[PDB]
DNA sequence: CGGGCTCCTCTAGACTCGAC
DNA sequence: GTCGAGTCTAGAGGAGCC
């Protein structure tokens, strides 16, 4: 229970030991995350987005609103992929008709657990012609799952496994080995074009796409992940006492302090990195307008528990000759930078992650 | 009927073919060589053992040429290889002009008339060159310029991307970016295979009458040397009679030996292998005056060199088959590109994951530098642990306006204190010794945080892991490698490799890790293949313990022959043929993709690179086939038909068994299983697996190949020790004992193999070894007046091995004549060293399939011939099975689900499983005949 | 009229010809946004973050649920001011119970109409009582500052004083549409009713240091709408032409083919859009287009989709790598290195 | 007395070269 | 004018094929 301890105190969570049960976290009725777990999802959601959707010249972002009017009463939506299917159409325009292309969508869905658990899925709705419909799952099976162990210390925990539908329709399922057991994170279904015909019943012509110089009704081939999952299980792959997140996912990048005196020449210059490292894009916590003053270890210590990739210090000597001090998390080792040196390095190290 | 027996009953070729190869007539064995078979057979228990007969085969072979089978031979490949010996006479007795005072500046083809007129040509037009091609490597594959070589005239080749400069030229070569050229034409070049490559017709589906001579091949099969010779040698230059007579394939080497005039100068910038395109255009002169040296050094080696060729080697077939083993022909497609990418993503992927846990535990390990903790660890304390010191020489608008600009005034005044740092930036002072040398620095353009230069081979890996053998620690020695340390000096109750007290640390014993090849052999990386099986026994154990240590290992084995080859595998030349140079078979076959790439590899084949004359390729003759474990293992099948083709080829059936084995037959007393072990060669058949091989595998649990190791090696002189050594590594179930008492039995012996032995040692130790069949003579740097006594095992595999590659010649000679005479369409693929694939088109596979057994029964019975035997048992009279798939891979069952392919060549490439075919399945499908 | 023909052909809007409507758009009624309506309203939500919450130590990210559970049957969020009233005590915490701090948050508001979904930008400001109205003028200034920053006429963006009925004081922001008036920011001073009312009794807890003195803070809403902000700025933004501002049109540089041969032209135009994407600018590839329609039609269609520059890559930049490079709002073409392109684009986004 | 090849990575040693 | 960091090279051990 330490990692939750942890969570809770470095505010990774919200609530008490009460609502943070693990099954009220793997179900959604828990309370909202704190600041670092909201940081920490909005990194993994970027992560994501980049890799599905900005290197790829056929995914295109979908808006799908979060309830189902009409047939009387409205319902809030349990899935992703009906507002997806209901832009298909509509989207044909944008490839001229060609395939494959693909919707993508973050968002919240609500699952009933009576409790209302509210849940942030990534949906990925990839038409594609019915004959390379297997490949294409197989390609997106490897993709997520790579994708999904390219920011874990422990690859192996994220596994995949093999499944059918009640039709027998083709599919796949991720999973990550909590300390309890194997979780669902991720389900890619190669649906056929039931859902299409039955969304838009009559003529098929305006369903065609182009595969190649042929006109065929795709296949919906559906991957949904969940990202509030994902986030816990990248938070127990994490978890001396230190959240080795991935550079890429760790909510707040680097920790400035400052020294002894002079405070006030002291404080312009930290408030100018701080100001240089956010314009360039680096999160950074302000440690320098604690007026509370701790011992160093204790604020290593207190920056390793919220996953802080960097303490920049900025003493007395730094006026004199521009070198600060750098803790690194990995490795706990002290070095003595430049600081004109010092964004270019942050970059270079968030970059090349 | 058509059953046939020998005096020691074993079954004889069909009458049917008896009669058509080796006629009617001949010299009976007599009553003495027989009585010694039986005696013989009978002392080794093999007399009463009755065989099955095999169903009998008849067939209407082809019309042989000569009076019997060696004259058929003779005519077969004079027939093929006459125009390729007179253009290279025309060579031989050419008058060449100096070469022209100033290199011409232009596209295309120039001929250099006399008094240095250039002239605009479009093909050099000539039946003999002399060929040399430069390529600017770091552009890519594309050719750069060339030189010529005529009897008449002097010829320049330029290319286009030499004269011009562009943005980018396209990635994706063509048979339009290739040096033109091309009723039969040779071309002689040092490592002429290279410049086959760069041809633009070489790379066409059907086939060319151009063939290719080599120099370094010739050099080989003249006075070549072995590997270990090879080392002597240079050694030698920084029994020794062989030093004078012999040199390295260097063509500087090559030049002393056969002409010995000036030695060949060598540009010093390398301008071709380290330089630029600017730097060629700007020393344009200076490299075309380079390689017109070049080009003159090979003429006068090939000058110098034919005629000792033809003396040592002076059966037509020889000729024949190097002239035909030259072309070869691999066809690829989109696939090819795909192949790359995926092994290259899975590499990259099982490297990340090796590499994290190892970074990790270089991460953790620092924290041992506070306290001096790190001289407590038994891993860690011998490591370099030294620091550096860092060397050097609410709010208005306005207020937050100025606010900000007083506080980035600040930044930018404190940014502008560089002038007292060091040019130089240092490399992580703060971290201990050994963790920066696992970083990459700052400027390395592939930097990636944290120990990111870290692997298993390395020397601190084992330490980070804390490998334990048996419950002690590993230790590095430089003197002995690998080992561990037994705790209890107290100045030894563990057994090991030794007590070695060289490395002397204190309180404790240096025992060596175990090898696989012995005592006197050093263990560089616990993280070898031989110690899997020693990490799930648990003797060795990672000191993260749980599955650490075994996945290392197995991701190790995964990634450790694409590691080895993927630079070899990625830089093959494939040049893409557009749609009006494919046939239009291809085009209108149902297969054909219309968005498709069609291409084509040509191996750079080294015809005769051992001095056993066996080809070498850097890679297609290294290339994995494919397995569940190794990444990119799948490699030979991407080597796929174009749409409307099959690729029909067979393996012999243990060929240099056989050899051997007929051999030591017609040494002792004339007949086909003479001998014991002759008779056991013949009793066998592979379909049933009863072969030498399985019945190795099946009296010790070790796997076929295994069998073939072991039987290879005690046949060509491994002792005792040897043979238990591999079965302790092959079978780890067994024991030293049990090791040592299969050891005897295997080699109990007045012997089994005593006249092999006998002949293959008479055969080596002749004042002029050459082979039995074709006569070729052994290189000069290893005639007993040469060498001595030396380099025995050497000269005693050569033999067998040279008679090996005379069947290959002979299986390519007799193929090409079947090809041609019986309108076949298809062409030579290519040939490992017992393996001979054929890109035959889809209608014609199985007349294909005929040719290839005819081949094999016409090969065997010319090697019965030449050794004294008038007949062939009908056992070795065929293949066992002849493969007819669009992909090239061992077996056609197997479908290649490798790490980069796990889903199989039928699922991701839609290739469809090919056929196996006997001789009798042939006949039914093609009558029996080979016409159309 | 025709700008919504337009916004829906060019899909910045989602649903048929007679889906949409003016009062639809307003209400939150709509059938959704089209993706480069989506890539707008992504823009402007990372401009709204990095202008309040990105460069303030004070402001934290909070976690609001879209449903409230227990008695008032749950029922769905109506404002993001709740949730952030709920964290304030956990808030607290990391400042070390530090004033002034803060509490912002984007997300969907559903509003009855019908159910009509919002998406809104929320900040919650815990001062004390003393320095109330001088941080209310604060962020009015600022909030009015980043509306009229990506305005091409800033003039439209009004701001208007008004009393509730309370009488506590608050600031309301307006955007003039062709029609009218339309509300699409609002500010309030509204004390500390709400955080005694959600935390009866015990004031202890409560309790903020402003500096000596431990005080009960007074929370002051600063609520915008996304959505309405999108459209504003597209009827700001309209030769049929829409000229939004560069750091939030949804797609910057269009990338073309001229001519033959197909393969390397293709290889060229891959390449610069790997790098332009890896340099964080939106490409739309409009080479893999199989038959390439007039010059003329093409800009039209760019100029429809606010897209900054139109690349096209010609036989020419085998040879020399010129490529044509034409701007949106200047309509004049030039050739420049595709090597300086990257770097060009990189400039031009920042000087905006 | 296995033989015949092929290539790779890692490490130590000598040489070079630019900066203090 | 000394010396600590690039750079080339030779050697050892490992690993593909026949
Ligand atoms: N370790 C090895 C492997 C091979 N060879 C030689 C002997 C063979 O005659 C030839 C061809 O190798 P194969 O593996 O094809 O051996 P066989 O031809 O005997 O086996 P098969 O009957 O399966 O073809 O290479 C050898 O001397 N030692
Ligand atoms: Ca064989």
């Amino acid at each position: 229970e330490a990692l939750l301890e942890i969570c809770q105190r470095r505010h990774f969570l919200s609530g008490s030991k009460q609502q943070l049960s693990r099954d009220s976290l793997l179900s959604g009725c828990h309370p909202g995350f704190g600041p670092l777990g909201v940081e920490l999802r909005k990194n993994l959601a970027a992560e994501w987005w980049t890799s599905v959707v900005v290197f790829r010249e056929q995914v295109f972002p979908v808006d799908a609103l979060h309830h189902k009017p009409g047939p009387t009463s409205g319902k809030l939506r349990e899935n992703l992929l009906h507002g997806a299917l209901e832009h298909y159409v509509n989207c044909l325009d944008l490839v001229n008709k060609r395939l494959p292309y693909g919707l993508a969508q973050i968002g919240v869905c609500f699952h009933p657990v009576k409790s209302i658990g509210e849940k942030t899925e990534a949906s990925l709705v990839w038409f594609t012609p019915p004959r390379t419909s297997n490949q294409w799952l197989d390609f997106w099976l490897r993709h997520r799952l790579q994708w999904w162990r390219k920011f874990a210390m422990s690859p192996s925990n994220f596994s995949s496994s093999d499944c059918q539908d009640e039709e027998g329709r083709k599919g796949n399922k991720l999973y990550y080995n909590f300390p309890w057991g194997k979780e669902l994170i991720e389900t890619l279904w190669n649906l056929g074009d039931h859902e299409l015909l039955h969304m838009y019943p009559g003529n098929v012509s305006k369903l065609h796409g182009r595969d190649g110089r042929k006109n065929v009704v795709p296949c919906v081939l559906s991957v949904n992940g969940d990202l509030d999952r994902g986030m816990l299980a990248y938070l127990y792959d994490s978890f001396r006492k230190v959240l080795k997140l991935h550079p890429c996912l760790a909510p707040i990048k680097v920790a400035l302090d400052v020294g002894r005196g002079p405070t006030l020449e002291l404080r312009q210059v930290c408030q100018g990195l701080f100001n240089e490292l956010l314009e360039n894009g680096i999160s950074v916590w302000p440690g320098y307008l604690e007026t509370m003053q701790s011992s160093l270890e204790q604020l290593y210590s207190k920056y390793d528990e919220m996953s802080i990739l960097f303490t920049v210090l900025v003493t007395e000597t730094t006026l004199e000759n521009g070198l600060i001090h750098l803790r690194s998390r990995d490795t706990t080792m002290k070095e003595m930078m430049h600081i004109s040196k010092l964004k270019d390095f942050l970059i270079k190290y968030i970059s090349s992650a | 009927g058509q059953l046939r027996h020998n005096p020691l009953d074993i079954q004889m070729l069909s009458r049917g073919l008896h009669e058509q190869i080796f006629g009617q007539g001949g010299e009976m064995p007599g009553e003495a060589a027989v009585r010694r078979s039986v005696e013989h057979l009978q002392k080794h228990g093999l007399w009463g053992q009755p065989a099955v007969p095999l169903p009998d085969v008849e067939l209407r072979l082809p019309p042989l040429y000569g009076d019997n089978l060696d004259q058929h031979f003779r005519l077969l490949a004079q027939k093929q290889s006459l125009p390729y010996l007179e253009a290279a006479n025309l060579l031989l007795q050419a008058q060449l002009p100096p070469k022209p005072p100033a290199w011409a500046w232009a596209e295309g083809w120039t001929r250099y008339g006399p008094e240095g007129e250039a002239v605009p040509v479009a093909i050099p037009e000539e039946r003999a060159l002399v060929f040399d091609v430069e390529v600017c490597l770091a552009e890519g594959t594309c050719p750069t310029l060339a030189v010529a070589i005529s009897p008449s005239a002097w010829y320049s080749w330029c290319s286009q991307r030499l004269v011009e400069e562009r943005y980018s030229w396209t990635s994706q070569l063509s048979p339009a970016d290739l040096i033109p050229l091309e009723q039969e034409q040779l071309v002689v070049g040092h490592n002429v295979s290279f410049d086959r490559a760069h041809i633009r017709e070489q790379y066409l589906i059907q086939g060319s009458r151009m063939r290719f001579l080599d120099t370094m091949s010739m050099h080989m099969a003249i006075s070549g040397l072995s590997s270990f010779q090879r080392s002597l040698w240079i050694a030698a230059k920084q029994s020794w009679d062989w030093l004078d007579i012999s040199s390295v394939n260097s063509l500087a080497e090559v030049h002393r030996l056969y002409v010995g005039g000036p030695p060949l100068e060598k540009e010093p910038r390398e301008l071709f292998v380290k330089g630029t395109m600017k730097d060629i255009r700007e020393n344009f002169q200076d490299l075309m005056q380079y390689c017109a040296q070049d080009v003159w050094a090979t003429h006068e080696v090939f000058q110098q060199q034919l005629p000792l060729f033809l003396e040592r080697c002076p059966h037509p077939v020889t000729l024949a088959g190097m002239l035909e083993m030259g072309v070869s022909y691999l066809p690829v497609n989109q696939n090819w590109e795909r192949y790359l990418a995926e092994a290259q993503g899975t590499y990259e992927e099982l490297q990340r994951e090796m590499k994290k846990s190892l970074m990790d535990l270089a991460n953790d390990a620092c924290q041992l530098l506070s306290g001096e903790r790190y001289k407590e660890d038994p891993w860690l304390w011998d490591l370099e642990w030294d620091l550096q010191e860092f060397k050097q020489k609410p709010c208005s608008e306005e207020e937050e306006f100025q606010q900000d600009v007083m506080a980035r005034a600040c930044l930018q005044k404190l940014k502008g204190t560089t002038e007292l740092l060091p040019k130089r930036p240092q490399h992580l002072p703060g971290h201990p010794g050994w963790y920066r040398k696992l970083c990459p620095r700052l400027d390395d353009p592939a930097w990636t945080p944290g120990p990111s230069l870290l692997s298993l081979q390395m020397r601190v890996t084992p330490k980070l892991m804390a490998l334990t053998w048996d419950g002690f620690p590993l230790h590095y020695s430089e003197r002995h490698g690998w080992g561990y340390l037994v705790p209890g000096r107290r100045d030894s109750y563990h057994h090991g490799n030794g007590p070695y007290n060289d490395v002397d640390i204190p309180g404790c014993w240096f025992f060596k890790l175990p090898h696989k090849d012995g005592n006197s052999c050093n263990v560089g990386s616990p993280f070898a293949k031989d110690f899997l099986p020693k990490m799930e026994d648990g003797t060795l154990q990672a000191g993260p313990g749980g599955a650490s240590g075994p996945r290392a290992l197995e991701i190790n084995k995964m990634i450790s022959f694409w590691r080895n080859a993927h630079k070899r595998i990625s830089s093959q030349m494939v040049v893409w043929l557009p749609r009006s140079a494919l046939p239009r078979a291809v085009i209108r076959h149902p297969d054909y993709d219309e968005e498709g790439l069609y291409g084509a590899i040509l191996p750079q084949v080294v015809t005769a690179g051992t001095i056993t004359r066996r080809a070498v390729e850097p890679t297609w003759l290294t290339a994995s086939n494919a397995r569940p474990d190794r990444v990119g293992s799948e490699l030979k099948a991407m080597v796929q038909a174009p749409p409307g083709y099959t690729l029909v080829g067979a393996d012999v059936d243990s060929q240099e068994l056989w050899i051997a084995a007929v051999l030591g037959d017609a040494h002792f007393a004339g007949m086909h299983g003479c001998t014991a072990f002759g008779w056991m060669t013949l009793q066998g058949r592979k379909s049933r697996g009863t072969d030498l091989h399985s019945k190795t595998a099946t009296t010790v649990g070790i796997s076929r190949e295994h069998a073939k190791i072991f039987n290879y090696g005690r046949i060509y002189g491994a002792g005792q020790p040897f043979a238990e050594r591999l079965l302790m590594q092959f079978n780890h179930r067994l024991t030293q004992q049990e090791a040592a008492e299969k050891a005897q039995q295997m080699y109990a012996a007045g012997g089994t193999e005593s006249e092999m032995f006998n002949k293959l040692e008479s055969i080596a130790t002749s004042d002029i070894p050459r082979t039995p069949v074709l006569g070729c003579c052994i290189s000069r740097a290893l005639e007993p007046s040469a060498v001595q006594e030396e380099f025995m095992t050497s000269r005693v595999n050569w033999v067998v091995q040279s008679s090996a590659v005379d069947y290959l010649h002979l299986m390519l000679v007799a193929m090409k004549w079947l090809f041609e005479e019986f309108a076949i369409d298809g062409r030579f693929c290519i040939s490992i060293h017992d393996e001979v694939r054929y890109l035959v088109r889809e209608e014609d596979r199985y007349r294909a399939a005929l040719a290839l057994q005819i081949t094999n029964l016409l090969t065997r019975c010319m090697f019965a011939y030449k050794l004294g035997l008038n007949d062939l048992p009908q056992s070795v009279a065929f293949f066992s099975a002849v493969d007819i798939d669009r992909c090239l891979r061992k077996e056609v069952t197997m479908d290649c689900k490798t790490p980069s392919n796990p889903t199989g060549m039928e699922r991701r490439y839609g290739i469809p499983q090919g056929e196996a075919l006997d001789i009798y399945q042939i006949i039914e499908l093609t009558k029996g005949s080979l016409e159309k």
